[PDB]
RNA sequence: UGUACAACGGGGUAUUGUAAGCAGUAGAGUAGCCUGUUGUUACGAUCUGCUGAGAUUAAGCCUUUGUUGUCUGAUUUGU
RNA sequence: GAAUGUUACCGCAAUAGUAAUUGAACUUAGUACGAGAGGAACAGUUCAUUCGGAUAAUUGGUUUUUGCGGCUGUCUGAUCAGGCAUUGCCGCGAAGCUACCAUCCGCUGGAUUAUGGCUGAACGCCUCUAAGUCAGAAUCCAUGCUAGAACGCGGUGAUUUC
RNA sequence: GCAGUCAAGCGACAUUGCUAUGUCGGCUCUUCCUAUCAUACCGAAGCAGAAUUCGGUAA
RNA sequence: AUAACGAGAUUCCCACUGUCCCUAUCUA
RNA sequence: GUGAACAGCCUCUAGUUGAUAGAAUAAUGUAGAUAAGGGAAGUCGGCAAAAUAGAUCCGUAACUUCGGGAUAAGGAUUGGC
């Protein structure tokens, strides 16, 4: 078993989902759903599509390097299957998706972060700017 | 006039008449050989489709191409919850075949076998068992001698089960009475061990095991008045023929002066009850056991329902049965697993199928995540989030 | 097992998990005691606007766009000027 | 009269499957009933103890 | 199955039927083959027969050299362009449906073939194998 | 007259694709005032941040610790 | 669908139809056979061709979900938001429907045709037949499946004080 | 067929040389027959294997 | 007593397409 | 208004709401469409459908009664500011 990542989203593509290509240049692109296929099949970039990760990883709306995601790689080089090193690995896992999810959400929050001022200035916009509105309000 | 061609005959003729099935139960019509020399045991099960899901499977089978290779293929499931019984049935044979003896109910009876003998219910006085209760008890002795009735003419004895209705997520709150043929020790043994569980509840797992060849008996999905082209898979006529082209265009010939009933006319198609043999069962579910839905090769603490739930169907919260391939009917629809009927011998009844990965993505559209947890971590954070 | 919840397990799989899964916990060390996780941020700030004028000034706020939002939805109902002429005021009784 | 008329699920309680709702006949139906009421009150009869026993209808020009 | 066939036959979708074109893969000298029939199809009424990959067909080169046209000679297909189910779970079609020219016996008639060649046909025919530096 | 039913609403799962509005020392370039040589103020398709945002969600998807409403309308049946 | 004392549930089956079909692949085995060329049985195992019954798991196809976005003419003063262009057009598109264009499945007992026999006279031998009888076909009858006689049948619960 | 040949019976079998004047055809459909092309089961053939010929029931 | 032109008769090549393999879906 | 155009569509002045209708979207039809791979292998026969369609620029053969073929054929562009 493998998941594949979507070579236009990047999203994990399950066993038995979605449509694979191969080109004559001796490659194989994988597409989730059909969706993926139709838009690369228009040549599309996705890079320009905002609704695919790789513009979001261009665009910086999410952590685009971190250090957790080294930890997952295509191991070229195979291991000997040592049962103390699964349950290792296992925990490890773990604990690593628990670290990217917090530092995910850090930089959501640093991302998001000035809101609030923005939306206070608005408010204080609108109002100054209806008198009549509130007057008749009250 | 040979017609310069030979061609199979449109559709099987076995299966007619193509008429509507009488009940949405799809009564069973054969039971297995019935040795006397084993513990006695049920030979049938009442479960609800509740959709398929995909599985991947390390085939071992030798010989094959796909020897030790990894084989994706589709699976059903089937809501099956336990099974109560409420009764049994002594037949004495006859030279006019099998007959009904006499019948014995349970002490009591739930709501949904109460239900079941009544159409309006909500204006019915419940009066069901008001008279039979009552010479139940106080002698302790018109039961029995319907049981001594019963095991010293009886030659098959029948169980009466329901389904457990309300533990599914149907809204249909009423329960499927059926007659399941009692195997092994003598029929003195099937009433006995039937005796004591009156009122009592049969799990799934006693009947049916992982690697158990099953037979699916269910009514078939409707599709009302058809045409003959997909009725029967007629080839439509070239283009624009006169006084219809989707129609059998000749009907017969002028000696006889009748239409033949072969001719495959046009008619209801669907709702027809059908048998299908040689199922494999994939997986035996509990409800009250997490993960369901893991596997060895899996690790993840996950339900087999898919995420959301299942299209037009509920989440199981009982136990079920992952069958391969694909069983007659549609979801929600009462399905009566029965054995194989015969001592099947194949590799493979023989094999052995250890699940290597459980789809559990959700059935309403493209689902990418397998469940809520991987669909977080991927999008991340969200602006409802904060 | 080769599966876990995501993130196959080959591509975690590798030698010495341990010493990299403790420098990942001295990294998350180094940010938790500095403060990188700012949750605390439970409380805005400004040119000494208080918490009642605030609140009053959002409230103000969301009550005017509701105001807006349902003059265009009175407007865009009764107009209907798309098909024919509004009639005139002056001859109205 | 009932060839080829359809299929009602009204039609059990009369047992005839086929049924249907004759609006303007049953409006003329009840006009005269209302008429022979009243006939029957002007004469003096018991409006409780009445009931239709003679209904004859046949074709006009 | 026809001589040089080390096994059971997949079944996938039927991509080529009679007298579909389809392009060469091999230095033979041929450019594209015209399929005329296929061999060990179970001809039916109604029924064009239609190859897929790993089939070996009988086919006519309507381009490339002229010595190797009007004569016909066996032809494996070693891409089809179609939507086939492959037992690992992937629907994979081909950029371009493709074939190649060997003799009954299964000896490829060129010394090598070009491009991708499909894993149920190299699988197939060992000598498919050998001659493709590619495959899928 | 209760794990009772129905209309909404909250979530899960999906479809599409980044909504109105605001601000920009992004924006090919063209104009008033002035006096540059990042002048400023105007027009400016687009782009950038709020914003994987906005909208729909069963008419044959899953769930409902909430709101509102419903629960004696006619006929027939006898060994 | 009326009449079967009423309704309801669970059942038997008189009867009618009937289905599976064919070739390949491993082992047998380069073994018996054969001077060489070449080259098999049986049993066991694995697929496919045609046909038949299901079903949307995955993928293909449809868009009136007019669901979500963009495009042109025109109109509401401009923005927003909207009407018409017979479903305006374009992209995606769930639910639904459907495709060897996608998936699963399609049992095994008796009696027989030709044929090999056993015993055994006719004919004081012989005989496969006159009696009896052992087996032997995709055949016939059965197992199984389809419908259930609406005037075929059985069991069970309730059976209206007012 | 022509012209012979001998001969059990009242002329069988064997035997001698050569030797289109009409319109029906095709797509779909159901059924039936065997005078069996293929599939099942068998016998005889120079069947050593392989391949093949004929014959018997079987639609 | 042969140019152009053609709702004139017939043959062939590129594109094309549900005529077909094999049919399926939608709208009034 | 768009557009070369009184080609096709919307709008103003003016004139109409008249075609029996309520519920459902079964088969089969009438009118209009979409479709994975082959691209006529279907059919008596490319019957029907489809494909190019306007404008700007390059280029345009045989024949010829030199007037035509010709928009031959085949190629590049089309929006907004």
């Amino acid at each position: 078993m493998r998941i594949y990542q979507c070579h236009f989203c990047s999203s994990p593509c399950y066993p038995g989902h979605g449509i694979m290509f191969v080109r004559n240049d001796a490659k194989e692109f994988r597409f989730c759903r059909s969706k993926c296929h139709k838009a690369f099949k228009q040549r599309r970039n996705p890079r320009k599509l905002k609704w695919t990760k790789a513009f979001r990883k261009a665009a910086g709306k999410e952590l685009a390097v971190d250090s957790t995601l080294t930890f997952a790689q295509r191991r070229n080089v195979p291991v000997r299957y040592n049962r103390e090193l699964v349950a290792t690995t296992l925990k490890a896992m773990a604990r690593i998706e628990e670290i990217r999810q917090k530092r995910e959400r850090a930089f959501y929050k640093n991302r998001m972060r000035g809101n609030k001022e923005k939306d206070f200035l608005r408010d204080k916009k609108l109002v100054e700017s209806n008198p009549e509105l509130l007057r008749i309000r009250e | 006039s040979h017609r310069k061609y030979e061609a199979p005959r449109h559709g099987h003729l076995g299966f007619l008449p193509r008429k509507r099935a009488a009940s949405i139960r799809a009564r069973v019509k054969a039971f297995p050989k019935d040795d006397r020399s084993k513990p006695v045991a049920l030979t049938s099960f009442l479960g609800y489709k509740a959709g398929m899901t995909t599985i991947v499977r390390d085939l071992d089978r030798p010989g094959s191409k796909f020897h030790k290779r990894e084989v994706v293929e589709a699976v059903t499931v089937v809501d099956t919850p336990p099974v109560v019984v409420v009764g049994v049935v002594g037949y004495v044979e006859t030279p006019r075949g099998l007959r009904s003896l006499t019948t014995v109910w349970a002490e009591h009876l739930s709501d949904e076998v109460k239900r079941r003998f009544y159409k309006n219910w909500y204006k019915s006085k419940k009066k069901a068992f008001t008279k039979y209760s009552a010479k139940y008890a106080q002698d302790g002795a018109g039961i029995e001698r319907e049981l001594a009735r019963i095991k010293k003419y009886a030659s098959v004895v029948r169980v009466l089960v329901h389904t457990q209705i309300r533990k599914t997520p149907l809204a249909q709150k009423k329960a499927h009475l059926a007659e399941i043929q009692l195997n092994g020790g003598s029929i003195s043994e099937k009433v006995d061990w039937a005796r004591e569980h009156f009122e009592k509840t049969v799990a799934v797992d006693s009947v049916f095991e992982q690697n158990e060849m099953i037979d699916a008996i269910a009514v078939t999905k409707g599709h009302g008045f058809e045409g003959v082209t997909h009725r029967w898979g007629t080839k439509k006529l070239p283009r624009k023929t006169h006084r219809g082209l989707r129609k059998v265009a000749c009907i017969g010939a002028w000696h006889p002066a009748h239409v033949m009933w072969s001719v495959a006319r046009a008619g209801q198609r669907g709702y027809h009850s059908r048998t299908s043999i040689n199922h494999k069962i994939y997986r035996v579910g509990k409800g009250d056991d997490e993960a369901n839905g893991a596997t060895s090769f899996d690790r993840t603490k996950k339900t087999i329902t898919p995420m959301g739930g299942f299209v037009h169907y509920g989440e199981i919260k009982n136990d079920f049965i992952m069958v391969k391939g694909c069983i007659p009917g549609n979801r929600k629809r009462i399905v009566t697993l029965r054995k194989s009927l015969y001592t099947n011998t194949s590799r493979k009844a023989l094999e052995e199928v250890s699940l290597k990965w459980i789809d559990t993505a959700s059935k309403f559209g493209k689902g990418r995540f397998q469940t809520p947890a991987e669909k977080h971590a991927f999008m991340g954070t969200l602006k409802k989030d904060l | 097992p080769e599966i876990l919840d995501g993130k196959n397990v080959y591509d975690f799989l590798d030698p010495e998990i341990a010493a990299k899964l403790q420098a990942l916990e001295e990294e998350e060390e180094k940010l938790e005691n500095e403060g990188f996780y700012n949750s605390d941020d439970e409380e805005e700030i400004y040119d000494g606007f208080e918490a009642s004028e605030v609140d009053d000034i959002k409230e103000k706020a969301a009550w005017i766009r509701n105001r807006q939002k349902t003059m265009i939805a009175e407007a865009r109902n009764r107009k209907s000027l798309k098909n024919k002429a509004i009639m005139p005021r002056s001859k109205l009784t | 009269f009932n060839s080829s008329i359809g299929r009602t699920a009204q039609g059990k309680e009369f047992g005839v499957t086929k049924a249907r709702w004759p609006a303007k006949s049953v409006k003329f139906v009840q006009g005269l009933l209302q008429n022979a009421a009243a006939n029957a009150e002007a004469k003096g009869l018991d409006a409780t103890k009445l009931y239709v026993s003679h209904i004859q209808v046949n074709q006009a020009p | 199955s026809g001589n040089g066939a080390q096994g059971t036959k997949f079944r996938i979708s039927l991509g080529l039927p009679v007298g579909a074109i389809m392009n060469c893969a091999d230095n033979s000298g041929a450019r594209n083959l015209y399929i005329i029939a296929v061999k060990g199809s179970g001809s039916r009424l109604n029924r064009l027969p239609a190859a897929s990959l790993g089939d070996m067909v009988m086919a006519t080169v309507k381009k490339g050299k002229p010595e190797l046209r009007k004569k016909v000679m066996p032809a494996i297909v070693v891409r089809q362009a179609k939507s086939w189910r492959r037992r690992d779970g992937v629907f994979l079609y081909f950029e371009d449906n493709a074939g190649v020219i060997a003799n009954p016996k299964g000896e490829m008639k060129g010394s090598a073939i070009t491009g991708p060649v499909g894993k149920e046909c190299a699988d197939l025919w060992p000598r498919v194998a050998s001659n493709s530096g590619v495959v899928v």
